[PDB]
């Protein structure tokens, strides 16, 4: 499938409610293995399972080891953009 | 290895 770029608004006291694997240790992207219910990634409707996140607000997370790529997505606040490809 | 964000 084609890139999306996809908008996602969290609250300060709310986590986005996804689940992450991969990663560049293990040869593969940062992948969404579970979008958890009423949580900003399931509200938005444009984040699903199997998804890779390309990028986060312009950070290019390719190639980037799993706990990194974890802590700069859990840095995003407020109305935050997801670069995302099922390929 | 998972993580939740």
């Amino acid at each position: 499938g084609p890139i999306r770029k996809v908008l996602l608004l969290k609250e300060d006291h709310e986590g986005l409610g996804i689940s992450i694997t991969g990663g560049k240790e293990h040869g593969v992207p940062i992948l969404i293995s579970e979008i958890h219910p009423g949580q900003p990634a399931d509200r938005c409707g444009g984040l699903h399972v199997g998804d890779a996140i390309l990028a986060v607000n312009g950070v290019n997370l390719r190639d980037t080891k799993h706990k990194e790529a974890v802590t700069i997505l859990s840095q995003q606040r407020g109305e935050i953009e997801f670069e995302v490809v099922y390929v | 290895p998972t993580s939740i964000i």
